[PDB]
């Protein structure tokens, strides 16, 4: 504990003291351009769709978004959408490289303009680490 | 949120006491400190684990979903 | 009687308050370090959540589940999760416990520690009973359910140590004193006018005759006579707490002897 | 994120044996023992019961880093006395003290009521 | 059993159709949620 710093009881941290719930609420929508060409939420195909992310989509379900029970980490994609061309290309929404946790829930609801629109809540228990600011 | 199960430092099991706590003031008309004395909560590190906390989960329960 | 001498002044199901006599200072500190940090016990190391609809996120609930005081009286028969050979756990590795509850009434039904249900084989061992000390008959309160919610999961209690995590620690609440008047002069008493009147004397003074103050300081003195009280958590009673600490200490010490005699090679 | 797994503190990892013996240069007959996965619980008692021995000269234990789990124990004894034998004698003294204490405490316990 | 999408106002189990709008018949609102996969979490209770 040096120059305005402190030392914490490791057991109390493990007992649960000063533990945190940390949520993230990602959002996306499709149908932006109109004229019946339209982005589609789906598990993509790697063939002829060359805009794929570093993370693979084995975690993706059939309609392109994962259930509220799947532990996630790294760059594992959460929402896979495809934008058409005049074949399809990726517009998937990966996860932030640093964070990791559990998908808390997934919400779909249309917009006022009639656009398909999704909000994914991810959750993590963040424990008091060493260099956290208190 | 929820009642802490054990005091964060001196380790005593404190989860079971909470409910009795609420009744201990109600029917017998006692102060908080004496009701904490009844449950063997001598050490104030333990003794601070209950009183400091308010059971907020009740407010969560009212919501239907 | 051949060395360390112990007098007991009071004891109970939860507490044992006693004098320890005629040992080196460091030994008691190491022994309480052992029982606080080294005694093996049993608690949850994995929870397979089936379905949850309660307010609480099952990370929280898993943490609460780890802290349940599980009786580990005969646990020395049990083998560690890591040491044993079952694939990730079996009846020799672990004790599985189911859990399920629903909203019976509009009146909120709470889930006590009691409603845990043992699944795994026991083969006669007294391991896995979540001990409960409350008068009403139900211990740790884990969650509350309104009429709508449902909570079902399956925890897998494993053997562990207080060093790795704090669940596997059986006392954590032990007193310690060894000098009523600082006759060893180990501390320097902060004071405003007088050290004594501004300092409450220890309640353990009645057994050790107070200094007559006529005598100069005794340089050759050392610390031998200790006063302390051990508090049970319920996983292991105090009697087996201290003895299992002593046994783990002897075993750790002797592990050095074994690795040493092995160190002598061809 | 970056923390060592909690089992790294009491269980010896890959290629890490329990003890090591290194004779100390620039010194008389003296040795450092490089413990592994050992807190001060053990070392402070080994040092104390070692110091109670008359024949030993130098006995110390230092925590190189409480970050990690190892502490180094150095000992030097008069010539003709292998220090490892001094360690063995101190350890056995500790063990017999512990056993007698255990039986003493059990005798004191069984008589007690409530 | 199988339950593909649910809604907030009433916890109605509704497997939903492809190329369909987002509307719960019994609730009446347009908000809906996804439901837990059958693969169950492994939790270091820690
Ligand atoms: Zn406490
Ligand atoms: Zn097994
Ligand atoms: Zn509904």
């Amino acid at each position: 504990n040096q120059e305005d710093s402190m030392i914490m009881n490791q057991s109390s941290i493990d007992r649960g003291l000063f533990r945190s719930l940390f949520f993230r609420s990602y959002m996306d929508q499709e149908k932006k351009y109109g004229m019946s060409i339209t982005e589609t939420f789906e598990k993509p195909q790697r063939t002829n769709t060359l805009r794929m992310k570093h993370g693979t989509y084995d975690k993706l379900d059939d309609d392109g978004l994962i259930a509220p029970g799947v532990r996630v980490s790294g760059e594992d994609v959460i929402i896979g959408k495809t934008t058409p061309i005049s074949s399809k290309r990726d517009a998937s929404t990966p996860l932030r490289s640093t964070e990791n946790g559990i998908v808390d829930q997934v919400l779909v609801t249309t917009n006022q303009d009639g656009l398909k629109f999704v909000k994914v809540r991810v959750r993590t228990t963040k424990i008091p680490q060493i260099g956290d600011k208190f | 949120m929820i009642v802490p199960v054990r005091c964060f430092s001196c380790g005593k099991v404190v989860g079971d006491k909470w409910e009795s706590y609420l009744n201990l003031l109600q029917e017998d008309e006692l102060d908080e400190g004496t009701a904490l004395s009844r449950l063997g909560l001598k050490r104030y590190c333990c003794r601070r684990m209950i009183l400091t906390h308010v059971d907020l989960i009740e407010k969560f329960l009212r919501y239907n979903p | 009687e051949e060395g360390p001498q112990v007098k007991i002044r009071e004891a109970s199901k939860d507490n044992v308050d006693f004098i320890l006599s005629n040992v080196d200072l460091a030994m008691a500190n190491s022994l309480r370090r052992v029982m606080i940090a080294e005694i093996p016990t049993l608690a949850i190391d994995s929870v397979e959540v089936e379905t949850n609809t309660t307010v609480l996120a099952d990370e929280f609930i898993a943490h609460r589940l780890g802290l349940i005081p599980l009786q580990s009286m005969d646990i020395e028969q049990l083998e560690y999760s890591r040491d044993c050979f079952c694939e990730d756990h079996c009846d020799k590795c672990s004790v599985v416990l189911t859990l399920q509850a629903f909203g019976e009434s509009e009146s909120t039904t709470n889930v006590y520690s009691k409603d845990l249900v043992i699944v795994s084989n026991l083969m006669g061992r007294n391991i896995g009973h979540p001990i409960i000390q409350d008068k009403e008959g139900n211990g740790v309160l884990i969650c509350k359910l309104r009429k709508g919610q449902e909570l079902k999961l399956t925890c897998v209690a494993k053997k562990g140590i207080a060093k790795e995590h704090a669940k596997w620690g059986p006392a954590a609440a032990i007193e310690f004193e060894y000098d009523p008047w600082n006759k060893l002069k180990h501390t320097d008493y902060w004071y405003e006018q007088d050290s004594a009147k501004e300092w409450p004397q220890s309640k353990n003074c009645e057994y050790e005759d107070p200094p007559n103050e006529g005598d100069p300081f005794d340089y050759k003195a050392q610390a031998d006579t200790f006063y302390m009280n051990v508090e049970s958590v319920g996983s292991i009673p105090v009697d087996q707490v201290v003895v299992r600490g002593i046994d783990t200490l002897q075993k750790k010490v002797a592990s050095i002897l074994l690795a040493l005699t092995q160190m002598d090679q061809d | 994120m970056n923390a060592p797994d909690r089992f790294e503190l009491f269980l010896l990892g890959e290629g890490e044996s329990k003890l090591k013996i290194d004779p100390d240069t620039k010194a008389p007959n003296a040795v450092v023992i490089t413990f592994e996965k050992e807190d001060h619980t053990l070392g402070n008692l080994i040092r104390a019961e070692l110091l109670n021995d008359r024949k030993v000269l130098f006995a110390a234990y230092k925590v190189e880093h409480p970050f990690f789990a190892r502490f180094k124990l150095r000992i030097q004894t008069t010539e003709g006395y292998d220090p490892k034998d001094a360690l063995k004698n101190a350890c056995n003294s500790i063990i017999n003290k512990l056993g007698a204490l255990k039986t003493n405490f059990e005798t004191e316990w069984n008589l007690q009521t409530l | 059993a199988t339950l593909k999408y649910i809604c907030a106002e009433c916890s109605s189990k509704l497997s939903l159709s492809r190329t369909d709008a987002v509307r719960c018949k019994d609730c009446g609102h347009r908000i809906l949620l996804k439901a837990r996969t059958k693969r169950l979490v492994q939790f270091e209770a820690r």
